């Protein structure tokens, strides 16, 4: 019969690993605040990806050295029987940077370990990086053959380039709350880019900041989907 | 609400 190769092969024995780095408490000398509500995010992600049949590994309060070593070790594993790879980063951040408990780590350093040439058992497979962290300090006021080494990566950023990312101390972050809700409802129905578009809408319409500080009050947020994927991604098969 |  006629065959179409438009979607990633997601019927390998395992869906893959879902590494969640949950950084809540930071070393006093860094001057970084405690990320209240991040445990709600980590727990929501653990349950969401468990139901998607991913082998979830939750890591709490890792130093910059521990983050690099974890990523290196995970990239050196045999992922031949795995369909994909997911890494969720929950921490403080700047543009292109994620914070370890004792200091910064370049996002490029983390993602480079999974390049098509550096992690052979993941070549041609989707590598998803979900990042809940700030990408700067701007506030949104609102209104109304061979394959590339950078191919097959998807970066689901919580916020637009140069902007702050919002996290609620009780409910968790706007992005992760929305991501988990949309994956629970649409993972058995829609393609990943379409699920992420629903997350963009949810964060954009359902949330607005409340603060006694006028500078941080009534602010909005829009996530940023960055795709270097070459095929469509469906969490289901058959 | 807090920022990261």
């Amino acid at each position: 019969g006629i065959s179409l190769d438009n979607s990633y092969k997601m019927d390998y024995p395992e869906m893959g690993l879902c590494i969640i780095i949950n950084n809540k408490n930071f070393h006093k000398s860094t001057g970084m605040t405690s990320r209240s509500g991040t445990d709600v995010d980590a727990a929501n992600l653990r349950e969401t990806f468990r139901n998607l049949k991913y082998e979830v590994r939750n890591k709490n309060d890792l130093t910059r050295e521990e983050i690099v070593e974890l990523m290196r070790d995970v990239s050196k594993e045999d992922h031949s029987k795995r369909s994909s790879f997911v890494c969720v980063l929950l921490s403080h951040g700047e543009e292109g940077i994620i914070f370890g408990t004792n200091g910064p780590v370049d996002l490029k350093k983390i993602t480079n370990f999974f390049r098509g040439d550096r992690c052979r058992s993941l070549t041609g497979k989707p590598k998803l990086f979900i990042i809940q962290a700030c990408r700067g300090t701007e506030l949104d006021c609102g209104i109304e053959h061979k394959i590339p080494v950078e191919a097959d990566f998807l970066y689901a950023y919580s916020t637009a380039p140069g902007y702050y990312s919002w996290r609620n101390s009780k409910d968790g972050s706007w992005f992760i709350q929305s991501l988990c809700a949309m994956l629970k409802q649409y993972a058995d129905k829609l393609e990943f880019m379409h699920i992420l578009t629903r997350v963009n809408r949810a964060v954009a319409t359902e949330f607005e900041s409340f603060s006694f500080d006028a500078t941080f009050h009534a602010k909005k947020q829009i996530p940023c989907i960055v795709s270097m994927l070459t095929k469509e991604l469906y969490f289901y098969h058959h | 609400d807090e920022v990261d």
